[PDB]
């Protein structure tokens, strides 16, 4: 089904969404890693899946930046 | 000695150039004396280095042995082994030679920049006369292409009115064909771990990678000198080059595609030479026959003498791919009297005739005998010597170009005997129309042909007639040479 | 010393005030530490001893002769990028001073160079994705520095969105392996190279030719190139190629132990489709950094064909050309941001409006510079010429160096292409030759006041007043005769190669 | 006796006479055909949810048009790669192995009964100029190798005794002919007869 | 030896006298000019030198252990 | 001879006559257009370019080297062409297969009778000439027998 | 002065001695040029036969017109590329 491109029906219309789509997606990732570590007995995975969701959050605070700063960029008039 | 005392010097004198040229450049304008007289000065600096380039190989010629078999004057320069034999000799000769004549031809025909212009010739003569004498494919294919760097520049910044699209030709037709060439010049380097002359020499490769490697260089040399259907850069560039790139652009450039055939094919792909010969003599005669025939319908002046080389260049390669020494002998002759007689065609048509009345369609001139007789005298003089006069240096090219074609295939390398015909054809039709009936309507009296370009023609027709008489000077240097290109097995 | 440099300049810059003298001041800072950098580096790191390969902290860093190439390779090229801002690149107060305008640039710069300098060095999972975050990162960062530009921040939009999703597919290749094997170390793989799938190494390969700007993935890197400052589009089209391909490059020399053919049809594909678009690309533009954007693609193609075929004419072939490709880069945008001086002035048709973050940006743009500055004009005329191919200069080397090493490995078909597509592109690069030169005959004798460096004030009027900066002037000669000239010195250069091992060993 | 003429293509694996177990041309056409049409199909589908989601954004209907197949090139594109597959097979059987000229005649014909259904108001001369055309671009990557030589390039005869590691020499000549890659000093004469023939210079005058 | 540093010293000159035109000056400006931009490239020469030299020496051993395997090889 | 007064007269005579549109003993050297300073050069220029605005393609500057410099070029050329002793391979080869017949007829009186009262001017003629030598003999020896060794260079055979 | 040939064979030597290979190529271009040498030498013979004959010059010059006509297909230079790469006993 999702051969034929199905996630893109389920992406908003909005720079916001498709940041939480990218957000969405890395979280399969580490959710990836968190299932094998355990079955495996394995830390490593674990410090691997710690390392994922930091560095993660780092992604999200810098895409936010670049976005409030690009919507204040057109309501730059402040001629009041 | 040779090849460093060639670049240091030119590299010397190619800087002393630009130093004085661009000193008073400044923040200030300039009224400085150099400028004078159009750069007067400046012309005649790159006019002496021209005559002194010819005085260096003769330093190197008088040490020649011709009774010695293998390159001479083997040095190492940049990596790189150089060397002469007698093939080599001649073609450098022939290229230092259009040197001066190739400056001297835009002396006072140029709207500015002689300075950049001066630098340009001379430092595209030393490129291609650097190209004979080089010992590998990759040094050979070096200096094969770094003359596209100013020519590309020369024709575009001094061409005509369609320089636009004569610099867009060169850069590109010989380009994008001679890099069919790097490749197989790379799988040399791949196979073998050297592209040395002598070293692949000695290799037989399998007859399957021997057509291959035929086919790429051969794409490269087609254009070069060029073979229908690839020949349609040369006449758009020689009508809107400038003179002097037209000099060197039909002088020399065009003889070293058939250099190219001497080193890169014959001796090391010997095998595979032999199969392509009757099909190199079937694209060589109809190039020969439909460039003759395309010639009879053109109306620019300038264009009509390109394809004149076109017809030229096709019995040359004729000749060469005879596998008998009367053949590469004569085709090698053909080389060195076209190289006078076509540049002295240019001069006749867009040197003299442009450079008075800036139209080149033919309708405009006839009955140029009249109020122009010396004129008629050296166009007479010149078109019987490029449709091989007996007694001019190209009869003797292609009669022997013909009599190898012959003799390596007696059926269709007779259809080579059209050359003699067809090169009247065109050629006698333009001095015909050109020197008879009344004096134009459309041009005004002015003057005849000017000293300076009555030596220009002295000294490409006297050359001429040198080899046409006694050609012996040019075979005692290259019988034991063009004898070690010869490929049979007879028991 | 890099990273300890950094923490003195962060906390520096923080204190004193806001001003541009300081903020140029500081800049010459950053040119010392990158300065020092390269002289601690050079002491310790031979080519005789990392020859073997050295692990470092704990395995997960891993350095070899190939990669210590690099890094010296990558600090001197953003020694060069760093004199544009610390100098003048022109001198007109109004064009330069926004290279001082910001106190983070050199900040992010120096944040860049250990992101730079660490990524080819990665030998675990774990750390290729924080170390390709770092340099991620920090590419985000400089492309918006100029925070008030619009089209700058549009593109560092554009560009962070495209990198999250290139870094999550990079990120779940990884997850991938562990998934599989349950190791993280690169060498632990390695002994099982024959039992994993092949082809999430690929998906690894998918994310980093993103970052890259390979075809289909080309688009934004044209459109984000075409955005920027030309001072930004300077750093941010090639440092990012000299990081990244080094490590594609090792990750293909990993991959070929099991020599699965699938893998390189695939790489071969987006290799010949690139080469495509790459040339025909670039013939129909009017901007000269979409037109380098282009140029940038087909030379990735060439770099990508040395690393498909990765043999030991391979190494030499990306040793080689992947140094003169950034000298030649360099050259090129370093003439870009001093020509424009001689852009004419208004006193009208086609309302073409500049900015001062690209004030040369149409091709049409480097009209007669062979008028206004011939020394120059040459300069740009030789080094696009390199990158057209025409011998003996550097550029002609890459491409033959590039088809031995294409050709030795049976790559016939991408061969040829290249050579067709190399051709195909000198059309516009001989646009770029066409504009320079060819209407000089017709304009020699012209009355031109208008000029914007006729806007300089007139010191003295009596002693000589040059028109170009000392620094950025050196830089370009220096770089332009190294271009022209490497016949004299290239058998050197070549045998200085050959040394350069990724355990060749015997 | 027929005429000697050269031989220009790079070496490929040959195939023993009783090798080459044909593939079914039927059934692999199908795979391709079916599946394209499925992916085509399908997408074709998701595109207009796009659509409804959103039609007044310039710039969200400005990149799902450039995607939009119209009916024809939706019904089109998979016949053309299923007749491409089917007549590429065929090929490769009736010439007991693939062929540049097999690759060409397929993709000749497979482009003109494609570009004749999604191209229909073009002439039929400007159609086979564009079925040639794309004809040649399949004889070229066919011709060349595929995408790489794999076992015929020269790394791997080097790799396998069969490059110019061994130097060369006089004193010993093979009587057999030798490798595609492999240089000789010396040749055996029936060779160089049994490929340029006797004649113009060669055994006789 | 000195005569390689006298070529690396005169490609130094070389760049200076090109950096004149570039910034359009004459040629004949800033006398000190061409002794530091040559003494930089003589520094510079100075140490390609050594570079190269390393190599030699680096490649002849190398090429020891090449001819050893392809003497295996050719067996 | 700068004579920097020479071209104030020059200025004066033109300036007493402004009206434009409507002199042999100015000859420059090598010194004037590098040592001299730009102000002395700078009236230099006013006064040759407009010399000639008050105005047969003879003294353009270029005889003088051509002349002297290329014309002595294609002398020496054709001097080398003409008596220089190279000595080509097939006249090597007459040489050497008469060398031969010495070499190979020692035993025979008369034919080296022939070869040593030829000259070695008249080597290049043999047969039917102007000059008055018999070599009758010399003819004779060579028809007989053949005196090269190809098929001694050759030994192998189908 | 009159430089001797270097009589020297294909069929002696080993091509990877440059410096031999290349005297086996000078040598057997020497003799091929000697042969033509003879060949001129004969039809110089010929001529003066049938000039000095007139009527009877199918009698007096007939061995030399035999002899002329067999040695002229082979004593022509024909390079060494031909024997140096092939090999005849094969
Ligand atoms: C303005 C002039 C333009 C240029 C001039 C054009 C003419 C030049 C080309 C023609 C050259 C002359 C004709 C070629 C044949 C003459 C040589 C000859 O005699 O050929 C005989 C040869 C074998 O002879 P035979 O004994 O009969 O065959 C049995 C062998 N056991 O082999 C044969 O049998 C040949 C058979 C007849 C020849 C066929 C080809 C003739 C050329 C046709 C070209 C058409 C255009
Ligand atoms: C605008 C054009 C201006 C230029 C026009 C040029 C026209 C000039 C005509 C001459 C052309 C150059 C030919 C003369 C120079 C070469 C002479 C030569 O090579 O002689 C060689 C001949 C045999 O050589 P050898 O015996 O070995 O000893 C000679 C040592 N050097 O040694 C000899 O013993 C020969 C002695 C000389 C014989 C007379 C030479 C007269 C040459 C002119 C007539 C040529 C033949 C007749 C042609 C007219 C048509 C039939
Ligand atoms: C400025 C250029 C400084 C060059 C410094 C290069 C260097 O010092 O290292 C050379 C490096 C070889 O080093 P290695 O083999 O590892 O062992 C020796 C270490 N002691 O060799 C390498 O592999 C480094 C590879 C990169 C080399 C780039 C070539 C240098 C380009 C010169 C640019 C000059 C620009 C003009 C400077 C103007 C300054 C105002
Ligand atoms: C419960 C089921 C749910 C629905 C399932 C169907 C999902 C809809 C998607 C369409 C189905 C086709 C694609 C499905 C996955 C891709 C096919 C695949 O994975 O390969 C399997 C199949 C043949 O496999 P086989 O050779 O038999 O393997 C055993 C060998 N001993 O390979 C095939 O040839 C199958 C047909 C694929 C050919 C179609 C594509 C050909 C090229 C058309 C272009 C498609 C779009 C191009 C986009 C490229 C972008 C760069
Ligand atoms: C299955 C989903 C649909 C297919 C997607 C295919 C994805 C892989 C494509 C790789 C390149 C990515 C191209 C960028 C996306 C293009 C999407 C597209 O198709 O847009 C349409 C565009 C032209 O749009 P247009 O036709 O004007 O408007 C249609 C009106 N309904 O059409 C184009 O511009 C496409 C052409 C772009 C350049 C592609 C050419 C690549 C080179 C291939 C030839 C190589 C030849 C080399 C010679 C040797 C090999 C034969
Ligand atoms: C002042 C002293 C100059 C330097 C002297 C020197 O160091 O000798 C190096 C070389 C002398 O030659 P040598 O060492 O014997 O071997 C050939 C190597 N070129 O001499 C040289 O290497 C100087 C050559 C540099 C000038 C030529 C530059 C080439 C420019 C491109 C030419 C186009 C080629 C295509
Ligand atoms: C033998 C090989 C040596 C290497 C030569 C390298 C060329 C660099 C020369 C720079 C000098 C300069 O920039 O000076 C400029 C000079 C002379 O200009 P002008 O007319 O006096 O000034 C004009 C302005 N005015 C009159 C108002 C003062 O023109 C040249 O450049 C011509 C030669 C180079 C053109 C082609 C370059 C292609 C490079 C690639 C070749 C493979
Ligand atoms: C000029 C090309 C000459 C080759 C033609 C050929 O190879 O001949 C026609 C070919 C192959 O036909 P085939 O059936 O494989 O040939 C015989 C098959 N055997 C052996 C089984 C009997 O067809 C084609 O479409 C070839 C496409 C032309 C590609 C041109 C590439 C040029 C690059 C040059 C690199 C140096
Ligand atoms: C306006 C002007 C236009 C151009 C005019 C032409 C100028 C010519 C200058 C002559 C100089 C000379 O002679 O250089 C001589 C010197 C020293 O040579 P050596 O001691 O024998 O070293 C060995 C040289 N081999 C191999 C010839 C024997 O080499 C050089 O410095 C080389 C120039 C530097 C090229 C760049 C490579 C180094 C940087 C590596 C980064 C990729």
């Amino acid at each position: 089904m999702d051969l034929i491109l199905l996630m893109l029906v389920a992406v908003g219309l909005n720079i916001i969404d498709i940041y939480i789509m990218i957000e969405i997606l890395i979280m399969g990732c580490t959710v990836n890693t968190i299932y094998s570590a355990s079955l495996d007995n394995d830390m490593i995975g674990l410090i691997y899946s710690l390392i994922q969701i930091i560095i993660a959050g780092v992604e999200s605070a810098i895409g936010l930046s670049i976005l409030v700063n690009y919507n204040r960029i057109r309501n730059s008039e402040e001629i009041e | 000695m040779l090849v460093q005392n060639l670049i240091i010097f030119n590299i010397i004198g190619i800087v002393l150039l630009v130093l004085l040229n661009n000193n008073n450049n400044g923040i200030l304008n300039k009224k400085s004396l150099l400028t004078i007289k159009n750069e007067l000065k400046l012309k005649q600096i790159g006019l002496i280095i021209s005559i002194i380039n010819i005085l260096i190989i003769i330093e190197n010629w008088i040490g020649f042995n011709s009774n010695y078999y293998g390159f001479q004057n083997i040095e190492r320069f940049l990596n790189i082994y150089w060397g002469i034999d007698g093939i080599s000799l001649l073609l450098v000769l022939l290229t230092l030679i259009l040197g001066p004549i190739a400056i001297l031809s835009n002396w006072k025909n140029l709207k500015g920049y002689y300075t950049y212009y001066v630098i340009s010739i001379n430092m595209l003569v030393i490129l291609m006369a650097l190209n004979f004498i080089c010992l590998d494919l990759v040094s050979f294919y070096i200096l094969f292409e770094s003359t596209l760097a100013p020519l590309f520049l020369l024709i575009g910044i001094y061409g005509a009115n369609n320089k636009n699209k004569a610099a867009y030709y060169v850069l590109i037709y010989t380009l994008a064909s001679s890099l069919f060439m790097l490749l197989s010049i790379v799988i040399y380097y791949i196979i073998i771990n050297s592209t040395d002359y002598i070293y692949i020499n000695n290799i037989i490769l399998s007859i399957n990678l021997q057509s291959l490697l035929f086919i790429g260089i051969i794409i490269g040399i087609a254009v070069k000198t060029p073979l229908m259907p690839v020949h349609t850069w040369l006449p758009t560039v020689h009508s809107e080059s400038p003179l002097g790139g037209s000099i060197l652009l039909a002088g020399v450039i065009l003889k070293l595609a058939i250099y190219g055939v001497i080193r890169l094919l014959l001796p090391n792909l010997s095998e595979i030479s032999m199969m392509f010969t009757p099909i190199i003599y079937i694209i060589s005669i109809l190039t020969l026959i439909y460039s003759s025939l395309i010639t009879l319908k053109q109306t620019d002046l300038k264009v009509i003498i390109a394809y004149s080389s076109i017809s030229h260049l096709a019995v040359c390669m004729i000749g060469i791919f005879a596998n008998n020494l009367i053949g590469i002998n004569g085709s090698l002759i053909l080389c060195l009297a076209h190289g006078f007689v076509s540049p002295a065609l240019f001069i006749l048509v867009g040197g003299i005739l442009y450079d008075r009345y800036h139209n080149r369609l033919i309708n405009y001139y006839q009955g140029l005998s009249t109020f122009m007789p010396i004129f008629s005298i050296y166009l007479v003089v010149f078109s019987f010597c490029n449709t091989g006069t007996p007694l001019s240096g190209n009869f003797v090219g292609e009669f022997l170009s013909i009599t190898g074609a012959v003799i390596r295939h007696p059926i269709i390398g007779s259809l080579t005997a059209a050359s003699v015909l067809l090169s009247a054809c065109y050629q006698m039709k333009l001095t015909n129309r050109l020197t008879g009936s009344v004096f134009s309507q459309y041009l005004h009296i002015t003057n005849d042909v000017t000293n300076r370009e009555i030596f220009l023609l002295n000294w490409l027709l006297i050359p001429t007639i040198i080899i046409g008489i006694y050609p012996s000077f040019v075979t005692n240097i290259l019988n034991l040479a063009s004898s070690t290109l010869i490929y049979s097995v007879l028991i | 010393m890099l990273f300890t440099s950094l923490l003195l300049i962060i906390v520096y810059g923080s204190l004193v005030n806001k001003s541009h003298l300081l903020t140029k001041l500081i800049n010459r800072l950053g040119l010392i530490i990158i300065i020092y950098t390269l002289l601690i580096h050079l002491n310790i790191n031979t080519l005789e001893n990392l020859s073997i390969g050295i692990n470092m902290f704990n395995n997960l860093l891993l350095i070899n002769s190939f990669n210590n190439t690099i890094i010296e390779l990558i600090l001197i090229i953003c020694i060069l990028y760093v004199l544009l801002i610390s100098f003048n690149i022109t001198g007109l107060s109004i064009i330069d001073n926004l290279n001082y305008s910001k106190r983070t640039f050199i900040v992010i710069v120096l944040f860049n160079i250990i992101g730079l300098t660490l990524l080819p060095l990665v030998n675990d999972i774990m750390i290729l994705f924080i170390i390709i975050e770092l340099q991620s990162y920090s590419l985000y960062l400089l492309t918006a520095i100029f925070n008030e530009s619009h089209n700058s921040t549009k593109s560092a939009l554009y560009y962070f969105i495209v990198g999250s999703i290139a870094s999550f597919i990079i990120l779940d290749a990884t997850v991938s392996i562990y998934d599989d094997l349950g190791l993280t170390n690169i060498q632990y793989i390695l002994m099982y190279i024959d039992k994993l799938e092949i082809f999430d190494l690929l998906c690894l390969l998918f994310g980093l030719f993103i970052k890259i700007g390979l075809a289909p993935f080309y688009s934004y890197s044209i459109t984000i190139y075409s955005l920027s400052p030309t001072i930004i589009t300077n750093y941010i089209s090639l440092m990012p190629k000299l990081s990244i391909l080094t490590l594609i490059y090792i990750i293909m020399h990993y991959i070929n132990i099991v020599n699965n053919t699938d893998l390189n049809y695939v790489i071969s594909f987006l290799i010949l489709i690139s080469m495509f678009i790459g040339s025909f690309g670039g013939l129909n533009v009017i901007r000269i950094k979409t037109l380098l954007a282009y140029s940038s693609l087909l030379n990735v193609s060439y770099m990508l064909l040395a690393i498909l075929s990765n043999s030991n004419e391979s190494i030499i072939a990306y040793i080689y050309y992947i140094i003169q490709y950034s000298l030649t880069h360099i050259n090129i945008f370093s003439i870009i941001l001093v020509i424009s001086i001689y852009l004419p002035i208004m006193n009208n048709m086609l309302n073409v409006m500049i900015t001062k973050y690209s004030p040369i940006e149409y091709i049409n743009q480097l009209k007669n510079l062979f008028i206004n500055n011939i020394f120059i004009a040459i300069a740009l005329c030789i080094s696009i010429f390199s990158l057209i191919g025409i011998p003996p200069l550097t550029g002609f080397y890459g491409k033959y160096l590039v088809l031995i090493s294409g050709l030795n490995n049976g790559y016939v078909l991408l061969s040829i292409v290249l050579i067709i597509a190399s051709s195909i592109s000198t059309v516009y690069y001989a646009t770029i030759l066409k504009v320079l030169s060819f209407d000089t005959l017709s304009f020699k004798d012209i009355i031109s006041n208008n000029l914007i460096i006729n806007t300089s004030p007139e010191n003295n009027n009596n002693e000589i007043k040059p028109e170009i900066s000392n620094v950025i002037s050196y830089v370009i000669s220096s770089l332009t005769l190294i271009i022209l000239l490497i016949i004299i010195q290239y058998e050197n250069i070549v045998k200085g190669a050959y040394l350069v091992l990724l355990y060749n060993w015997v | 006796e027929q005429f000697h003429l050269p031989q220009p293509f790079w070496p490929t694996t040959k195939t023993k006479e009783g090798e080459y177990v044909p593939k079914d041309s039927i059934r692999e056409a199908s795979k391709v055909f079916i599946g394209s049409g499925v992916l085509l199909g399908g997408m074709h589908f998701r595109r207009l949810m796009q659509y409804k989601k959103g039609s007044a954004r310039p710039g969200l209907a400005k990149y799902l048009n450039l995607f939009s197949l119209s009916k024809s090139q939706l019904i089109g594109f998979p016949v053309a790669l299923g007749a491409f597959s089917f007549l590429s097979h065929s090929f490769a059987n009736l010439q007991e192995g693939q062929t540049a000229t097999g690759e060409f005649a397929a993709s000749s014909i497979a482009s003109l009964i494609g570009l004749s259904i999604f191209r229909t108001k073009k002439p039929l001369s400007s159609n086979v100029a564009i079925a040639v055309g794309m004809g040649s671009l399949f004889g070229f990557l066919t011709w060349a190798g595929n995408f790489n030589l794999g076992d015929n390039s020269y790394r791997a005869a080097l790799e396998a005794g069969n490059g110019n590691e061994g130097g060369f020499d006089n004193k010993v000549i093979k009587t057999e002919r030798q490798g595609f890659w492999e240089g000789v000093y010396r040749r055996p004469l029936s060779q160089t007869v049994e490929d340029l023939g006797e004649g113009r210079g060669i055994i006789t005058q | 030896m000195i005569a390689s540093l006298a070529g690396w010293g005169l490609f130094g000159v070389t760049v200076r006298a090109y950096q004149q035109g570039i910034r359009k000056v004459p040629f004949s400006y800033y006398p000190l000019g061409y002794v530091y931009s040559a003494l930089g490239w003589v520094a510079f020469g100075y140490g390609f030198n050594l570079w190269t030299e390393r190599n030699d020496k680096l490649l002849e051993k190398r090429v020891e252990k090449l001819k050893e395997s392809r003497n295996l090889r050719l067996s | 001879a700068f004579n920097l007064q020479l071209e104030k007269e020059i200025r004066s005579k033109i300036d007493s006559l402004p009206k434009l549109n409507n002199v042999t003993n100015r000859k420059l050297s090598l010194t004037d257009y590098l040592f001299q300073n730009a102000a002395n050069q700078a009236l230099y220029v006013d006064n040759e370019a407009d010399l000639k605005e008050l105005d047969e393609n003879e003294n353009e500057g270029w005889e003088k080297i051509m002349y002297v410099g290329f014309v002595p070029t294609m002398i020496l050329i054709f001097a080398i062409v003409l008596f220089k002793d190279d000595k080509s391979i097939d006249e090597w080869a007459m040489d050497e297969l008469l060398l031969r017949l010495k070499e190979k007829n020692l035993s025979d009186v008369e034919l080296i009778d022939e070869l040593d009262k030829l000259s070695k001017s008249h080597v290049g003629k043999i047969g039917a000439s102007e000059i008055n030598k018999r070599d009758a003999v010399i003819i004779e020896r060579i028809l007989n027998g053949e005196y090269d060794q190809l098929s001694g260079l050759k030994k192998k055979e189908l | 002065d009159h430089v001797r040939s270097p009589n020297v064979s294909f069929d002696d030597i080993d091509y990877n001695n440059s410096q031999d290979l290349h005297n086996a190529q000078e040598s057997l271009l020497r003799e091929q040029w000697i042969r033509v040498s003879a060949l001129k030498v004969c039809r110089k013979a010929l001529e003066s036969c049938y000039k000095t004959s007139g009527p009877n010059h199918y009698e007096d010059c007939r061995e030399i017109a035999e002899k002329y006509l067999n040695m002229l297909p082979d004593h022509r230079i024909q390079g060494f590329l031909g024997y140096q790469k092939n090999d005849p006993s094969k």
